[PDB]
Order: C-alpha cells, then structure tokens, then sequence
C-alpha cells in the first residue's frame, strides 16, 4: 500500500509492468488452463466436484418429468500462499529520483521469475503439506508406459495409443502436451536416412501445443484433455508486490500470488510413466 | 370455549 | 346468559363452579396430555394418522432431491358422548328460598365425579362400541414383564430396563409413569443402601410425574413420553350443565363431555404388565 | 414474506413458534458452551487455532528487540447441513380453515424434536464424515478411570481428583459436569457420615449444571469448564423453515440448521470412562 | 486513544478488555497481597527495610529526652518487565472485514495466560537474575513440618500448628493460605465423626481465603499474615498493549508488565515444607 | 439472525 | 489509571 512508501502512484506501475510481462514468458502452467474469477479475500478454502462418472444426452420429440444428474463428491481445499522478496537500494533510488531518470527494477524481475516457476512446481506435482493433488499425482489418471523414444518414428506410433486409450473413456476434444525437456530435445532431431521432424506428424493429432516444461526432472510427460469443465484453477490474487518496511537504511518489497488448482474429472489425463527403472 | 383444563 | 330456568343467573354459574371444582380435583388423566382447543358443535369425527414407523435426521450436504416421509395410514373415528344426570328437588329449593340459606348443590359435585371416571376408562381400557384403542390396547405398545417387586430394590431396577426398550426406538425427553394402587404403595418402602425413599429415588428419572390411578387392576404400570406427536386428547365439550325442564314437579338436570384419545405414535408407549406367569 | 404460501402470515408465526419452542426443551449441548456470531450465507468454512502448550519466558529488563511467536496447529472445518423434513396435507388446511379453528402443526414438533438431537450426537460423537472431533473423541482429552460409582460415598470422592487433573494443567474457573443418565441416578445418594445427598457436595464444586444428556453409553460422562477462547459453538443458520414447492397437491416442508462446534483447547476437557469390559 | 494503528478506536478498546478479563482469573498474588500506588514511569528502583524482631516500649510516667528508634538495612531493588509477545496475522483480519465478522482475540487471553502465571512463579520463588527473593526463600521464615497429613484427622491438626506457632511472636490479624493442588485436593474430605468437610473448618481458622496455585509443585503451602506494614507488592505499570510496527506482512503486539515484591518483616511467613523424608 | 440462543 | 486490583 501507500505509507508514504518511497515510490509515487506513477512509477508504481512501472514495478508492475515489469514483474507482469516478464512472469508470462516463464510460465506454462495457465497456457492451456481456463483461469478462475478473482476470488477476492473473503475466501481462503474452495471445493470442487470429483465426478469420475458419464452419462449422454436423449432425443426425443417432448421433454421428460423426471430429472437425471450426476454425483459430486465434494473434497476441501485450502489456498497456499508463493513469495519471494527482493530489495532496493538507498543511493541508488535517490540518485533516479533526485536526476529524473526511470528507476530500474531489474531485481524484481529476477524475483517473479522465480515465483512462477515455483507455481509450476505446485502446479505439475502437488503441494504436500496442503495435500492438494498435483496433476500427475492424482488417482485414477490413465498410465501408459513408453519405450525408446530415439528411433525412426517410434514417437507417433507411441502417442496414438496412450490417445485411443483415452478416447475409449469417452473424452474426445483438444488435447494438450507436456514434455521433460529431455523428450522436447529428443522428439525432433537429426536422423539416420529418414529425415523426418516428427512434429509435423505430431502437432495435428494434439491441436492444442506440445510444450515443455523444465518441472519435469526425469524424462516423462502428460496428455491432457482441456476445458473449463475438467480442470481449472483458482485465483484469489493475482501478481501483487507490497512494501515491508526500512529494516537498516534500504527498502525491500516482496511479489506474492495465491492459487490452487483444482481437477474435477481426473480420467482425462494421461501420464507418459517412462518405464526406464 | 374450554371449561376445565388441569395441566 | 340464560333463556330461562328456576334458578338466578347469579346463582346459575355458581353451578359451573362446583361442577368443574370437584371435577379437576378427580381427573388425572388430563394431567400430562396436552388436548387440543375445542372444535365446536360441529365436528363429530376426528383423524389421526397412525405412523408406526419413526427414524432420525441426516446431515450430508446442501440438500436431496426427495422427502424422505414416514407412513401415514389414516384412520377415522368418531366422538362419544358421556353423561351423567342429576335431580334438585322442589321443597328443598322453595324451603331455602323462603328463610334465605344458600342452596347446597352436592349432588352435582357427586354428578361429576361420575362423569369423570367413566371419561378415565375409554382413555386406558378404551371403548368398544366405536372400537377406539386405550392406552393399553393398542398394537405395538412395547410390551414388558417383570415380577417380585419388593425385596430389596429391584423396584428401580425393573423400569430402567424398561426405558431402554423405549430408547432404542428413537424415543426419549419428557416421561410419564402411572402405577396401580397396589405398585404405588410398594414403592414407598425404605431403599437399601441409599438411605432415601424409593418413590424419591425415581422421581428424578422420570421427570414429568409418577402417579396412581384406580381405573387399572392390581399388578400393572404403563410408561409413556408426554408432549404432542405421540398422544392427543381431541375434544369438542368441556364440563357443561343443560336444564331438561319441569317434569313431574322437580328439576333435573344433566352434565356432559365430549372427548377421544388418539394416539398418533404407538411405538412411544411401553407397558409393565408385571405377571407370575 | 417470499413464497406464494398456502398458509397466510399470521399462523406462519405459529410454525416458528412450535419448531423453537420444542426445540427449547431437548438442547443440551449449547446450555453451557458459548455461542459464536452468526456468519451467515456467505461462509461455509471455519478454522480453529489449536493450542496445546505453555511457552513461558521473558523475565529480563528493557529492551530485547526481537519477536517470539507461538506454535498454531491450523485445521478448516466445513459446515454440516443438519435437515429433516415433513409434510402437510391439503384437505386438511381447508378444513380446519372452513370452520374457522387454529392448525394442527403435530407433526413439526417431531421434526423439531429430531433434528435436536442429531445435532447433540454430533457436539459429543464427532462425525466421520467430516473428520470434525467430538467431545469425547478430541485429541489429548486428559481421561480418567471411575472404579465402583455405585456405594458408599467413592462417587463424590471420584469427582474431586478429575477436578485434579485439569487443576494441574493451569484450568480452573467454572467448570461444567455431563454425565450419563445411568450415572445420574448414582448421585442421589445420602452422603456417608454426614447425612447430605452426594450432590449437593458437587454443585458446590462444579458451579454450573450437573446436567444429564440421554444420548450417551452407560458409564461415561464428561467434566469440562466454560467460556470463550476455551471452546464454542460456531453457528450460521437458526432453525429456519424452507417452503418446499408444493409438488402435486399436498405442501411438504424442510426444517434445518447448520452448525459446527470447533475445540480450541482440548487439554481444559476431562472424560470418565469407567472401561470395565 | 493511540498514537497509531492497524485497528480501529472502538476495536482497540476490546483488545485492551480481552486483556485484563483473563487476568483476574488467574493470578491469585494480589488476591490477598496489599498494592502499592502506580509509581509510573518515573520510578525505576524501590527501597525496602529488614526490621527482624524489633525493639520494645517505656513505661516512664513523665516523659524522657533521647528519641530511640530501631535499625532499618535498606537494600536496593530494581524493577523488572515481565511480558509475552503475540501476533495477529495478515490474511485472517483483513478476511474478517471482507464479510463482515467481528475478529478473534483468542490469541490475546492465551498471551495474559502466560505473563499473569509467570508473575505468580516470580512472587512464590524469586528471580536469581535481579536477586529479589520470594515467599519461599527468604531469610528467616519459621519452617515447619507436616508429618504426612493424608487421610487422619490430622489436616486441621496440623495447620493450627502452623498458626500457633506464628502466634507466639505476637502477629495476630487475618492469616492467607495458599497450597499446592494436590494438597488442596487433599482437604475436601470429611473430617473424622464431625459431619463437615475439612474446608469448612479451615476457613473459619484462617479467614482471609485459602487459596491454590499451580506455581508450587511438590507438596508445599505459605501462611501469611496479611497488612500493608508487613508485606506489600510495588506496581509501577499495569498490564498494556504495546504495538512494534509490521515485519512480513503480519501485526506483532506485546502485553507486558513491572512489578516487584518487598518483603518487611520476615518473621510473619510460616512454610509447610513436606520432609517426605 | 439468531432464534434459539440458549444460555 | 492503575490495571487490575483485586481485593
């Protein structure tokens, strides 16, 4: 907020549009995920509805009396806090601010870096001491194991199957792709006598990208089915700085987000296991 | 109209 | 408020005084059975809803999509008339005219003594031309036996387990004992070891009242919780007087009731039948 | 007045008034445990900071600039539905508004009468659907044995040393005593040498209500004292009653409350158990 | 009134009653324990006087000439602060506007909890850092034995010892007593064939409140006379509400108190002192 | 909005 | 302006 904190209301939003538009390059996670509403801060705890059961529509000329719907299952979440702080410097915030040049905030772009990856920490694996469920950490979510994905054309025959065994479950729509950065720099490559990318022959099966995430240590990968009816997460605040106080003579800030996500039909993700071990 | 209630 | 009669109207409702006065002084079965109101003249039947069935609350979520009901199973019934008629002299009501003496109306208050043990059979033993169930007649009472009830203190003993099949049926609150005047004298004696009265030493258990009626036989004893839901005592009249003319040359007269029990629950009652067979 | 409601408003305030005032007389649980804020619609979730501990230091002079916190041990509890329902028939509204006599609501005193009492099984059971701790289920509850309340004056002498044991652990105040109906009975003894019934030697000690709930075992019972910041009851919904809408002819209804108690300290409770099996 | 804060006027006066409610319930020092004037701020070191058995009277008939007053050994003390320190965190009170509740303040009693019981263990056994003693350890305060005062008649034997023993150096007046728990739990027996408890026959002996406290832990009590020529307590700064800014987004806050305990005359504390031996 | 209160 | 005195 505004304690006579030593940066005006104008060139505060030079500290935002700095943090703001050096996260998105960094950040896979909500680039196939439908983001929720701002929660605000009345809410710290959301639920969500693990339906893992179908049904289909009818057809008929007049409606029906009775009603059908599904099940619900309702399971608590609790919404964790990401920070990472960073400092400004006395005599060198007075000499731009006595000389009229734009202060530069390169630390604090170096501090949200950090805090996006930290999201896609939670966000592909699961906070443990919250015990909300990552995205390959789920129960009942597809396995499918791989084998040597190095060959000529090995790759697209094994992700036809680990598709169809996900097509029989009823969950036929734009799919999505995350790979270890192992398998993003072995997927297309240089090859013996054949001379294929492998990617073209890839990218029109998924139509939704085939990214790659650095979270992803091992060499293994996900297919997931999109949607704002299968899985999103939630937002209570977005990307905020604040101002902690003048211990000693500087001043530091810190960024701080809240999300959750929450899946609701865990049978429309499929975990490439990478049988190596 | 009621005459005689005791409890 | 009176058309016409051989008595002042000021004298009139003298008789409506000792006709209720010496009629609450004999009546215990009104005393922890909430009635009704009255109903008027014009209402010779009444409903009651026999459930037989009762089971507990739920508490999962925001709601369902159905009302979980009990049975109903409707029963109807009609209502009685009890009556009791009585005779008030010409020369005795001349001679206490003449010289000024108040008029003695001792035979009325004896009238509605009557009156008000006949009305205490049809509410335990219960009526057999119009067929209506007593207190301890009706199908599934929770029936309950016991014997030798004054050695040394199994008098107390012999009802807690008596409660406990009236518990188990989701039955409990307020109850309400009625012993024969052969049980009520036997549990006046001295307990063992507690050093205190053994009609004391239940009193604090069953909380709404013990009492003795003499409508019952000897060995015998009914339990029941009190409050609406389980017992009702519809009624359409109270304790009224009625002139029937001057026939012949004296004055008769006539007082009346109109009541029914129903019982709404049957499961709620409980019965010590206390044989040696 | 929201709904289209086949019963007027002047004996709507009826139904309010018989759904509370039989509900007055069955509420054990919150007779002694203060009552939180109602939240209202907008909450449906609730914490509670569990202490446990003591924590004692800072004996020295002026200064000592630093900051020492306590330990939280943070849950979120959700909040329970608690409903039951009932109905009421047409033909039967019509007829007791025909000539002209107040409604019979014998049939919503039962469904207040039960929702009453799983909400006092859930304050001293817990529930397992929810994860949410009774009273007697609560962690680090200080248990103490019973040995033979049954004679001669070891029943008040039992009390005393379970008032020890929350004496130790720096609780004292006004502490309140629930025990089983079985067990009630056990105190109404003579007091051996000096003549007095045992409990009039424990009101003196316990300086609330011995109290006496039926939805208990045989030998138990529970000493716990009073107050805020020790434990209460967190409310978000009185016992409101929903019109349902009027499905076919008849209008059925829903009575319902929606409450949580919440234990902040569980060392101030004391449980006899008397495990003798 | 404040010079500033995070709170509200209104809102900071319930804190400061949240305080000083949860402090009268517990300390049992200045029970029984004259107070000393609020010497402010101003005061930093009191002054106190060893007396010991003083000097005697004249019985001159016309006077005489040479003032004689007894000795004095004026030792010095300091006063020291005794506090605990407490936090209210960011999220939960800037939630609890959002929707409109009124805020906890359980953290406040829990934080009085501690610094009342920490003043209780500096009056009953001294602080060794600022070398003020107790009421245990003072020099010269007429030990005496209890011999195992268990199960005889030999309670009330044994502490009219005790007041003995103090009586034949003429100190009369209003004796105090205050006992271990298990002691004190010790006396609610019955004495032997004389149909009251012990407590009662105690409490006409002593009259001026038999007390207990946690702070003594093996079998012990003190019996003090009391009066403001004899023993006495120097407050200098009651129990406040200090405010230290905000380091990471949270409001830390400090309860704290100066007291110190000067005894006079050492010859008016009698010890139980339990040789178990 | 309360409605049973019980002390 | 003294606190908490207890008799």
């Amino acid at each position: 907020l505004y304690p006579d904190s030593p940066l005006t209301d104008q060139d505060f939003n030079q500290l935002d549009q700095t943090v703001i538009e050096a996260a998105r390059r960094q950040l896979v996670g909500r680039r196939f995920i439908e983001l929720y509403g701002p929660l605000g801060r009345g809410m710290q705890s959301v639920f969500n509805d693990i339906f893992m059961e179908s049904h289909e529509a009818k057809m008929d000329f007049q409606g029906s009396f009775d009603t059908e719907v599904e099940s619900s299952r309702r399971v608590n979440y609790t919404i964790p806090m990401l920070y990472k702080d960073f400092v400004l410097y006395w005599r060198d915030l007075e000499q731009s601010k006595a000389l009229d040049i734009p202060i530069d905030f390169s630390v604090a772009a170096n501090a949200a870096r950090d805090v996006a990856f930290l999201e896609d920490q939670m966000i592909f694996h699961g906070s443990k001491e919250f015990d909300i469920p990552g995205l390959m950490n789920v129960k009942g979510r597809l396995t499918h194991l791989i084998g040597n994905w190095y060959e000529s054309g090995n790759a697209f025959q094994d992700i036809v199957e680990a598709r169809n065994k996900l097509l029989e479950m009823n969950h036929n729509g734009p799919y999505a792709l995350v790979l270890s950065p192992e398998l993003y720099s072995l997927l297309h490559r240089v090859h013996k006598d054949t001379n294929v990318l492998e990617i073209e022959h890839v990218r029109e099966l998924i139509t939704a990208g085939v990214f790659q995430s650095p979270v992803l240590k091992g060499k293994s990968g996900v297919i997931v089915n999109t949607g704002r009816n299968n899985l999103d997460l939630a937002i209570s605040e977005d990307f905020e700085t604040a101002y902690l106080g003048e211990e000693g003579m500087n001043h530091p800030f810190r960024v701080y987000e809240t999300v959750v996500l929450r899946i609701k039909r865990p049978a429309a993700i499929c975990t490439l296991i990478d049988p190596e071990e | 109209t009621v005459g005689s209630l005791i409890q």
